[PDB]
């Protein structure tokens, strides 16, 4: 608004076409998980994941989640939170919005991966 | 380029760097000028010398009421304690819930006219409690100095339509210790006093599960009984007053109010949403601010809004450790993101637009 507008890398790719993305929280930026990694979550960071889906008349129906791992830190969850936030403004404000827990996950959220979603310990070190 | 936050106090200014996990400087809103006939502290060399000085508090319930007041705190908080030039940082301000219009645009023409920002933002004090807790949805209670906010917030905005407010905070609960502490006989009624006041009431108050249980049992016996030395040495005795004194957030009759209690003010803020959130929003209570920091609180709301809402209806209260700080630790995470530096008033803007680009930009 004013003089900006949204220039982040990630916000642009975001949503364009039917299928899953999948970003982690890295010290304060918003970074693409490699796809082959797709499911397999580190359980000390947050990730928000966006679900795109095809409507009839050719729109997009977004669901974004975002994924707290148990050891995660204080800046990434609430990293995680506000990006979401901002990616639904983005959007139109046309996502609904999904908190999810590791081991209390939505139905919905744990459908996205034909497979199973897998834990794993460790992850990228908080920014504070 | 490093970002400052800065958490506007009615009673403690909290300042700081984004990307630290807690402010470096928290001291009182408190600007002191000579009491009779440097020209002004500001903070805790005010309140230390207040002996020759006459002292002044700009914010009352989150709201500035003081602009020249409020100036040189900011001034004290650049220079003084975080000791930066102003014309360097982008500044990440706090607001209360419902702010005046005018009033964000005179902090925002103070802070590019006056201090020369480079870039400069507001952000509601609650809704950066709910991030700071990791959630976009839930209903924040948000208790300090001398008011308690109840803001229910979806997918990362609050509803101002819902937003209600209890006059009752941490500074009544003070005054309300020191009056009923003068029913044993203990008179404190000096400012350093007063400290001592706060004291107990931070060190051995808390919320009673069932208040008239609690009245009975301390009746019964000396169980709940505890000894507080003052600085001088004097041991003193305290008993029920310990939960009473937080009892008045739940019954504000206590203090000749009329007011309905946080339990219920949560509740009426719940109740003035969609009725398709209100599952959301009983699901994720978070409490926010100095005045939330008893023990007992946390089981107690669980206990106060369980009797209000349907039996099926799921109540999660949040009341995380560092909920003191949970409003400057958002600022501090918020003004951090890469996506930060699209979102904030730059100079330019304000150049062009004048303080009303606050209306456009920060809601
Ligand atoms: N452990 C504690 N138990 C009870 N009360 C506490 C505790 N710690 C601090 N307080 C009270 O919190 C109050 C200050 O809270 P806080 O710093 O959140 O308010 P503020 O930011 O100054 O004011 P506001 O947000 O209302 O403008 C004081 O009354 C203080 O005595
Ligand atoms: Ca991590
Ligand atoms: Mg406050």
């Amino acid at each position: 608004a004013g003089h900006m507008v949204v220039e982040h890398p990630e916000f642009l790719k975001a949503g364009k076409e039917p299928g899953l993305q999948i970003w982690r929280v890295e010290k304060f930026d918003l970074v693409p998980v490699p796809t082959n990694l797709y499911g397999d979550f580190f359980t000390g960071d947050a990730y928000v994941i966006l679900k795109t889906v095809q409507l009839r008349n050719g729109n997009l129906q977004y669901d974004l989640h975002y994924w707290l791992g148990n050891e995660c830190s204080q800046d990434e969850s609430g990293a995680a939170a506000i990006f979401t936030v901002q990616l639904d403004d983005y959007l139109n404000g046309r996502a609904v919005q999904h908190r999810e827990v590791q081991g209390f996950e939505s139905a919905t959220f744990l459908g996205y991966f034909k497979s199973g979603l897998k834990y794993k310990k460790g992850g990228v070190a908080s920014g504070f | 380029v490093q970002a400052l936050v800065i958490d506007n106090g009615s009673g403690m200014c909290k300042a700081g760097f984004a990307g630290d996990d807690a402010p470096r400087a928290v001291f009182p809103s408190i600007v002191g000028r000579p009491r009779h006939t440097k020209d002004s502290y500001v903070g805790d060399e005010a309140q230390s010398k207040r002996g020759i000085l006459t002292l002044k508090y700009p914010i009352e319930h989150g709201i500035v009421t003081n602009w020249d007041d409020m100036e040189k705190i900011w001034h004290h908080t650049f220079y003084n304690e975080l000791r930066v030039a102003p014309e360097e940082h982008p500044v990440l301000l706090t607001e209360a819930p419902l702010n005046p219009k005018a009033n964000r645009e005179k902090m925002t023409q103070i802070m590019f006219e006056t201090f020369n920002t480079p870039a400069m933002y507001v952000a509601i004090q609650a809704v950066l409690s709910l991030y700071a807790s990791g959630r976009t949805t839930g209903i924040v209670m948000d208790s300090g100095d001398g008011v308690s906010h109840t803001v229910p917030i979806y997918e990362g905005y609050a509803l101002p339509h819902a937003i209600l407010r209890l006059d009752l905070a941490g500074r009544d609960l003070t005054d309300y210790m020191m009056k009923i502490l003068t029913e044993r006989g203990y008179s404190f009624t000096t400012t350093a006093e007063r400290e001592i006041v706060r004291d107990i009431k931070e060190k051995l108050a808390y919320v009673a599960l069932d208040f008239e249980a609690e009245m009975q049992t301390a009746a019964s016996s000396s169980a709940l009984e505890k000894s507080y030395e003052l600085p001088d040495g004097q041991v003193i005795t305290i008993g029920n007053e310990r939960f009473r004194c937080p009892e008045a957030l739940f019954q504000p009759s206590f203090l000749g109010m009329e007011s309905a209690g946080i339990h219920e003010t949560t509740y009426n803020s719940i109740m003035k949403c969609d009725v398709d959130i209100r599952k959301d929003l009983y699901g994720n209570v978070v409490l926010s601010g100095g005045t939330t920091m008893f023990p007992g609180i946390a089981d107690r709301m669980n206990k106060e809004l369980t009797a209000l809402a349907p039996s099926t209806m799921k109540i999660k209260i949040i009341a995380p450790p560092e909920r003191k700080y949970s409003v400057w630790i958002g600022g501090s995470i918020l003004a951090s993101l890469s996506t930060f530096q699209q979102m904030w008033i730059s100079k330019e803007e304000y150049d062009e637009s004048g303080p009303s680009i606050v209306h456009r930009k920060c809601f």
